[PDB]
């Protein structure tokens, strides 16, 4: 049940990452959902672990309106919040508001991934 | 060959985004260069034409390479000819947010823009069509654009006006499909 406890201590980190990544891309005007699912990484297979043993661990399913749905690994939205925060103090320091500032802005998407 | 255009006036903005975003098989914007290093979570050629070197930059702009640049944050930006070529090509519109003085520069490329200015009547007009601006806010805007239509009009395809955004994002959408 250790691997219980930790899958549950993990899925609460998700649940509210997920809620502060929808924030900012509201925020900006990139709106995005992000939902917490499960994911079996080829770590959990290759860790022989005891039989009984939870194999999940949580991933995000990021959905964008008229572009499609893809997985985030938990690990990669926690470090994309890094650029999400940093995106969103720019945002709210910035006293520019010309052509530049706002095309800047516009492209600036760390939310979603074009994959093309 | 989609031409490309340039909005001006009040609410530009707001009917920039609207257009691209209600329509977005038909409109585009195009790729602009910086020499600010890619992130991890951009890609060259998409988000923009990452350049190695801001001298080689500056240098290009002071010869005219670009239709409009500028610094922001300690990096230059600028949108070329080539990219607003590009665009259009794909049969897209290419939305552009760019100064007035960018379409003369495009008018001189062949770009043939198509440049609209959207034209308060008063006022209380702005408040009118951008309800969401400040009494002190919306007053500077009757300035801006006032000084701006005494200096381009013989630059404007056409001017739009309403008493709503949706009256004139209506318009915008019409003038757009006459005029190609």
């Amino acid at each position: 049940n250790n691997s219980l406890m930790r899958l549950r201590e993990q899925i609460v980190k998700a649940n509210l990452l997920v809620r502060e990544a929808s924030y900012i891309a509201e925020e900006l005007d990139k709106r995005t959902e992000y939902k917490v699912t499960l994911q079996i990484p080829t770590s959990s297979l290759d860790a022989n672990r005891k039989r009984g043993s939870l194999l999940s661990e949580p991933a995000i399913q990021v959905r964008r309106k008229g572009k499609g749905k893809q997985i985030w690994s938990l690990e990669k939205l926690e470090n994309r919040l890094l650029d999400m925060r940093d995106l969103y103090q720019e945002w709210k320091e910035c006293e520019e508001d010309s052509p530049v500032s706002r095309s800047y802005f516009k492209r600036a998407d760390p939310f979603y991934d074009e994959q093309e | 060959y989609a031409r490309p255009i340039i909005i001006l006036g009040p609410t530009k903005d707001r009917a920039n985004d609207d257009l691209l975003s209600e329509f977005p098989d038909k409109f585009g914007s195009c790729v602009p260069h910086t020499t600010r290093p890619k992130r991890e979570y951009e890609i060259d050629g998409r988000d923009y034409h990452f350049v190695s070197s801001r001298e080689k930059m500056e240098k290009d702009i002071q010869a005219h390479k670009f239709i409009e640049a500028g610094q922001y944050n300690s990096h230059l930006y600028g949108t070329s000819v080539q990219s607003v070529r590009e665009v259009a090509e794909q049969g897209k519109h290419c939305i552009l947010d760019v100064s007035a003085n960018a379409v003369r520069r495009l008018q001189a490329a062949h770009l043939h823009p198509i440049a609209i200015f959207i034209r308060p009547r008063s006022l209380e007009n702005v408040l009118e069509i951008n309800k969401r601006i400040t009494e002190e806010q919306a007053r500077k805007a009757f300035d801006r654009a006032t000084k701006l239509e005494q200096e381009f009009t013989e630059c404007f395809s056409a001017i739009v006006e309403g008493d709503s955004f949706e009256e004139i994002y209506h318009k915008v959408k019409r003038v757009i499909e006459d005029l190609s």
